[PDB]
């Protein structure tokens, strides 16, 4: 459960990430494909090269349905709604890679919020991932 | 990987009553029914959307058979699971794209089936033994994975 | 989220363990100690030799309180509210253990149940487990 | 492990310019945030019900030195990471009874410290490279358990 100091730290950390979330998103990517090569199994139609447009756009679609989410940090469940069923049924993605990404979602923020990064706000940031990682993976069975 | 000798002639003795054509078909239908997105890598299989379904289908029968067959051979090399297991590591990377989390699923899933079919036989100590030597494979087979 | 075919077959079940709901907890505990070791961190005050008086007392407690789980199926939260409290606060089990415990349950039912252990209620079941995982470690960040 | 001399070069490189003292103090502090069922093990520390009182815990900064130099040291070693811990997992197993799921979540909260430290330095292969040596150490320090 998200406590509204939970919810104040999100918005404000996701709010100094801005424009930039696209660009984040597919660092988070990259970051995964190398510290995590077994989440590579479920991109064999990806170009995976460094800075390639594939992954430069999923990294955008990523960001976009993280803000999204943000923006409806109380009633996640039914903003994520599509996005559960598509990984539930059509992508299939085993529940343990979504730990793997937020984990590096949560790497590509330090790196970049210097002065935000605190540990409370680490602390909600991950708790926040953990969440949308719970209603991604919400209707798989 | 590495069992004491009693749990190797308990691993051993259990598996000289396994018919692996039928705990085979059981193990992957079980991975099918009761973690569904494991479908992904079968759609070629056939009718798989109920579990009287799943367990009925005879490519999932024929595939668990052939799965469960490199299992057994395995149990013949304890010793160095990875060469083993290496040509079959590099296939299911680089052909199959599974994700090797699946290896780790169907381990619990067959430890399950084994408790099922043999009832008080699979004590609490034989157990231990076949989660080391299904870790060990789940392990093998991950080994080169890149 | 547990459809109604799930309770039903959870409750068939559960019902079938019956009286020797205990019996089944303590060989689920041991089956646990002697698959998974990093649990036995846990429990250093214990006996945890076979056929300890501690382990079947323990058992018996588990037991209940999935019985007690069992008959509030539709609000778990609130019946299992002050044992989310305890593992949160007091005894503060890493998470990633429920799911050993909810494993050598299966084992363990699976060995006593022939018959019951079908694969859909095999699938109930393992959804039951994960829920109550989820309820009691809910309220630990 | 198995680390490449690109992936050893990049490690050390990188380790050079760590402050242990103040970086194993903010690990073990914002593990103790993070994740706070971590906390089961320091109540003998005093104050860790806010945030700040964590972090400018003394006990708690004394303690993270310990680990991250002891970690530091394990740099060093890399070729045989499985020796240089065996003491220290007997005693985290048979002594202090630490579950080994903590220094899995030690290394991934210390591979964010090096991130918030370092910032565009820490690179992606940079950091595939400290996750290895993170799940390495994790590994070595929870072999002798049993
Ligand atoms: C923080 C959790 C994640 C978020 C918010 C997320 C979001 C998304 C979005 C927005 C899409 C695009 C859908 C569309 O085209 O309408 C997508 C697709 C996809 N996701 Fe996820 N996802 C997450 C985690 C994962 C993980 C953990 C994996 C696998 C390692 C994964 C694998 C995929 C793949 C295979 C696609 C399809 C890409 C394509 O075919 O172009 N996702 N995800
Ligand atoms: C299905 C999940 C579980 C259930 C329903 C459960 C239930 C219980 C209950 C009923 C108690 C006794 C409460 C009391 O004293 O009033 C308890 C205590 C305890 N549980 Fe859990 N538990 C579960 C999972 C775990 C796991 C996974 C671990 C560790 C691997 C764990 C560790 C403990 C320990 C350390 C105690 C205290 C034993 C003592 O000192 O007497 N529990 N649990
Ligand atoms: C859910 C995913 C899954 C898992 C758990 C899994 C687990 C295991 C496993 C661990 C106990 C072992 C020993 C094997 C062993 C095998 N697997 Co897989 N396999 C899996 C998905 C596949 C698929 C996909 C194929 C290809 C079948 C086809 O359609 O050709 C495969 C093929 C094989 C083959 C045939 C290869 C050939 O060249 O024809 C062997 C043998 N294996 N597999
Ligand atoms: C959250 C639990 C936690 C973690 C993750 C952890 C992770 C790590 C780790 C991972 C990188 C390393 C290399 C170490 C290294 C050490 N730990 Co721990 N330790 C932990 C809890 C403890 C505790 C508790 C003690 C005892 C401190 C005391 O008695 O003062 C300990 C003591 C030590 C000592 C002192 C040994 C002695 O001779 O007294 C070293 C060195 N360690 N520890």
């Amino acid at each position: 459960v998200l406590s509204p100091a939970d919810k104040t730290n999100v918005k404000a950390a996701w709010g100094k990430v801005g424009a930039h979330a696209g660009e984040y998103g597919a660092e988070a990517l990259e970051r995964m494909f190398l510290s995590f090569p077994t989440t590579k199994t479920y991109f064999p139609h990806f170009d995976l090269s460094h800075g390639s447009a594939q992954v430069k756009g999923h990294g955008k679609k990523v960001a976009d349905a993280l803000t999204n989410a943000v923006a409806h940090v109380d009633d996640m469940p039914n903003a994520l709604s599509a996005l559960s069923d598509l990984h539930a049924h059509k992508l299939r993605v085993d529940p343990v890679n979504f730990k793997l990404l937020s984990h590096c979602l949560l790497v590509t923020l330090a790196a970049h919020l210097p002065a935000e990064f605190t540990p409370a706000v680490h602390a909600s940031l991950d708790k926040f991932l953990a969440s949308v990682s719970t209603v991604l993976t919400s209707k798989y069975r | 990987v590495h069992l004491t000798p009693e749990e190797k002639s308990a691993v051993t003795a259990l598996w000289g009553k396994v018919n692996v054509d039928e705990v085979g078909g059981e193990a992957l239908g079980r991975l099918l029914v009761v973690y569904p997105w494991t479908q992904r890598f079968f759609e070629s299989f056939g009718d798989l959307s109920t579990p009287d379904a799943v367990m009925g289908n005879p490519k999932v029968k024929a595939h668990g058979k052939k799965v469960l067959g490199a299992f057994s051979d395995g149990l013949a090399h304890l010793d160095n699971l990875k060469g083993t297991f290496a040509t079959l590591s590099e296939l299911h990377c680089d052909k199959l794209h599974v994700d090797p989390e699946n290896f780790r699923l169907l381990g619990n899933v067959l430890v399950c089936v084994l408790a099922h079919h043999f009832g008080k036989e699979f004590t609490p100590p034989v157990q231990a033994a076949y989660q080391k030597v299904v870790a060990g494979v789940a392990n093998a087979l991950a080994h080169k994975y890149h």
